[PDB]
RNA sequence: CCCGCAGAAGAAGCACCGGCUAACUCCGUGCCAGCAGCCGCGGUAAUACGGAGGGUGCAAGCGUUAAUCGGAAUUACUGGG
RNA sequence: UAGCUAGUAGGUGGGGUAACGGCUCACCUAGGCGACGAUCCCUAGCUGGUCUGAGAGGAUGACCAGCCACACUGGAACUGAGACACGGUCCAGACUCCUACGGGAGGCAGCAGUGGGGAAUAUUGCACAAUGGGCGCAAGCCUGAUGCAGCCAUGCCGCGUG
């Protein structure tokens, strides 16, 4: 089924994460239904860092799409306001 | 083994082979992983079969160990393959021996 | 890296200086100009086509200190700039880390610039640069930090500094040890001694 | 030619093929050779240039020359065996690579010691 | 650079073939394919069998001559 | 090591003669093994070492043919052995192999 | 990642130099030994072999070999006869 | 490699499948495909791409990612939402091991690693700390996926040997 989830695409040593909209089964690295934000643990001082569209987000969940628990984390660290 | 101890992580040195000891068993006993001052041992994971007519000896270090090993190995294959050919000249050039060849 | 070799032969077999020693004279007693080194240089060259191209390449790569495979890089990326390809070449070469040290006059030589920007001397922006490559920018504030702060490596250096002509194209302060780059290199800002198309022409074929 | 020609029968490449048998994508291979002769070359030139006959691990017999003076290689000897092609004598198409295997490196030999297999003279 | 170790001896030439090869019984060794040397052919000088001529032979392949000296 | 602060080593011994008769037998014995005699024509045809447990007490014990082609093997066991065993019977009492050990 | 200590101390090789193709002389060998990618060099003054000196290229790599495309308008539609 | 096709080509009816269907059967008709290359043989995993090239093109499909196929050889089905199932099952075959010799056990084209091949490609490593899965309300457990280290100038790039 569906899940909002983190896959990881940067260096060895600097986690870059794309959270992304995808089926349960594929892998990690695997298939995915869309891209919907980034997230950088790793960071600058730099005011972009985390992004997330919502109106994406709040569609899947009304899809039924449920939620990893660091984007779940992420989601309610941005909310409308940090 | 003359020399009582021994690991599991020891570079190993033995004729102009070299290499890390991946398990040890004595005689009959496979759960060894230290040595005696007696006992005899068998080593695995070293490259190749050995001589086995000589003493082996461990080293500090197994990228040093490998390179000294190489060397030592060339060394001697090298004075064996040399002086030998050439050496052979005059006979081997100069007329054809005997007949019973054969 | 580096030449690390004798620098008046690399001016003698060019055959124009190259400004690699050059420190409290420019002598012409040790230089021996257009003689050419060893045995055989007395003879006309008698050069040829592809060799005036040759020679013009190693000419330029040699004043920077540059080895082959990193000016190839310069290379690379003044090709897919807009503009002509040899100005631009020439301005990444001009915009190193190490060049700007020895336009500011903080060290004597070219070799002593790489020297300090290696041994950590030479700040920019704040940030302390180990790396001679270096690409500078506009508006870049360059300076030494306290533990190489007067010594007698900058202070004789910045005596011998006054002699020259002075850059068109940054700011040379040097009250307090320190420097601004204003601006890019442009053709005329620069020297005339390059010929332009022609160092580009050989990476053609 | 005309073009409703080429739509009908398309033009074709050449075979290209290659100058070495030994082929394989492969720069090495290895044989355990027999006989070592010194063959004469073609007319214009004059030496006797030492060959062997090299019985490859792939089953082809082939012919190689061998560089370098003097060799201690005979009968049966496990060499390199490189490519390239020597134009004087006959058929040539191979070289052994000296300071490998059972071969000697060139003893004596100071300059060009990337060719021959000499390591560097140290005092 | 060259090593001295090529050996010279005398042989009869017992047949010409092609090619100014020759088919020379040393007086030790046994029968062997001599090729004529530059030399005879740079003076314009050809040789006939039953003739009695140095003939240098390499310990590397000692079934291949080389004559030396003249007829 | 540091100081030379080596401790105790027990014994290796090594046995020469002839197979069934009793060089076999010696060290069979203090194994309890009844491995005397299970190599093929009945005869040992190479070397081996076996440590043991004398109650009280430890040794090690190398084994090895006593017979025309293992010399070599004899010649490097006495060496590495400490203490070296000769075993005679009396159909021959004395052997080509007794003043080879000897 | 930053600071401190000591002292030029611990750290440069590899190919090539007849034309093509940037870079030359002497000595040894004497159509022999051997070099050679191509055309070719060497048979008594070898800028081409072997050694030495000098030089040139490139760099913790350098060279050779094998493999693919390019040059090749040498399967040519663009672009041949 | 120029003729190739009897369930072959079409229809009706029955049976079958989640569902269309010669899918599978009975019966009826004589067609189907074919030089715009059928059929047969050789050779080949394919593509987003990579490499080269001024472009057109050519060569190529490692790594990364999508998809299909295969899991000692040969064949079949069960259970299940989904398999005719890589570390499930049953039988036959080859082959290895065990044995009281009657009869049984095993499948590294998983990660390490060894024999062998070959010119030549690595440590019988550490941890669920992180991402992501499996189960569970959750703690938590499991995860050679993955994150990491060890090894090799193999490549790219940076720096030094003043």
């Amino acid at each position: 089924m569906v899940t909002i989830r983190l896959a990881r695409h940067g260096a060895k040593k600097r986690p870059f994460y794309q959270v992304v909209v995808a089926d349960s089964r594929n892998a990690r690295n695997g298939r995915f239904i869309e891209r919907v934000g980034f997230f950088n643990p790793i960071a600058s001082e730099k005011e972009e860092g985390t992004r997330l569209d919502l109106d994406r987000i709040a569609h899947w969940v009304g899809q039924g799409a449920t939620i990893s628990d660091r984007v779940a984390a992420l989601i309610k660290e941005v909310n409308k306001a940090a | 083994v003359r020399e009582g101890t021994l690991h599991k992580g020891d570079i190993v040195l033995c004729g102009f082979e070299y290499g890390r000891v991946r398990a040890m068993r004595n005689e009959l006993g496979q759960e060894v992983l230290e040595a005696g001052p007696s006992i005899p041992v068998e080593i695995l994971g070293l490259s190749g079969v050995p001589a086995a007519g000589d003493e082996v000896t461990v080293v500090r270090d197994e990228k040093k160990a490998r390179e000294v090993a190489l060397y030592r190995q060339g060394k001697f294959r090298e004075v064996k393959l040399a002086r030998q050919q050439k050496s052979k000249l005059e006979n081997m050039f100069a007329n054809m021996t005997e007949g019973e060849v054969h | 890296a580096r030449y690390l070799g004798p620098k008046l032969k690399l001016s003698r077999r060019e055959g124009t200086d190259l400004f690699l020693k050059s420190g409290v004279r420019a002598i012409d007693t040790k230089c021996k100009i257009e003689q050419a080194p060893g045995q055989h240089g007395a003879r006309k060259p008698r050069l040829s086509d592809y060799g005036v191209q040759l020679r013009e390449k190693q000419k330029v790569r040699r004043i920077y200190g540059v080895l082959e495979r990193q000016f190839r890089n310069y290379y690379k990326e003044a090709a897919r700039l807009k503009g002509n390809t040899g100005e631009n070449l020439l301005a990444l070469l001009e915009g190193r880390l190490d060049n700007v040290v020895y336009r500011m006059g903080f060290g004597a030589t070219r070799a002593e610039a790489r020297q300090l920007v290696s041994h950590k001397a030479i700040m920019v922006n704040g940030r302390v640069v180990n790396i001679a490559s270096y690409q500078v920018s506009p508006n870049d504030v360059v300076s030494i930090r306290e533990k190489a702060k007067k010594q007698s490596r900058v202070k004789a250096a910045l005596e011998l500094a006054e002699q020259r002509e002075k850059p068109t194209w940054l700011e040379v302060d040097a009250g307090k040890m320190e420097g601004t780059f204003k601006r890019k290199p442009e053709r005329s800002d620069l020297s005339a001694d390059i010929n332009e198309h022609l160092i580009v022409e050989l990476y053609s074929k | 030619a005309t073009v409703n020609q080429l739509v009908r029968k398309p033009r074709a490449r050449k075979v290209a093929k290659s100058n070495v048998p030994a082929l394989e994508a492969c720069p090495q291979k290895r044989g355990v050779c027999t006989r070592v002769y010194t063959t004469t070359p073609k007319k214009p030139n004059s030496a006797l240039r030492k060959v062997c006959r090299v019985r490859l691990t792939n089953g082809f017999e082939v012919t190689s020359y061998i560089g370098g003076e003097g060799h201690n290689l005979q009968e049966h000897s496990v060499i390199l065996i490189r490519g390239g092609r020597v134009k004087d004598l006959p058929g040539v198409r191979y070289h052994t690579v000296r300071g490998a295997l059972d071969c000697s490196g060139v003893k004596d030999r100071k300059q060009a010691r990337s060719k021959y297999g000499v390591k560097r003279p140290k005092a | 650079a060259k090593e001295k170790d090529t050996i010279r001896t005398e042989g009869v030439v017992t047949e010409a073939l092609p090619n100014a090869t020759f088919r020379v019984k040393l007086d030790s060794g046994p029968e062997i394919l001599a090729y004529i040397s530059g030399k005879m052919r740079m003076h314009y000088i050809r040789i006939l069998p039953g003739d009695r001529v140095v003939v240098e032979i390499t310990p590397y392949d000692p079934t291949r001559g080389r004559i030396v000296y003249r007829k | 090591d540091t100081g030379a602060a080596a401790e105790p080593r027990a014994p290796v011994v090594t046995i020469m003669g002839h197979v069934d008769h009793g060089k076999t037998s010696l060290l069979d014995y203090i194994r309890s093994t009844k491995v005397a005699s299970g190599e093929a024509g009945g005869i040992t045809q190479h070397i081996g070492a076996y440590h043991v447990e004398t109650e009280n007490g430890m040794i090690t014990f190398l084994d090895t043919p006593g017979h025309a082609a293992f010399t070599s093997m004899r010649a490097r066991g006495a060496q590495a052995t400490d203490i070296v065993v000769l075993v005679v019977a009396a159909d021959d009492g004395v052997m080509p192999q007794t003043i080879e050990a000897i």
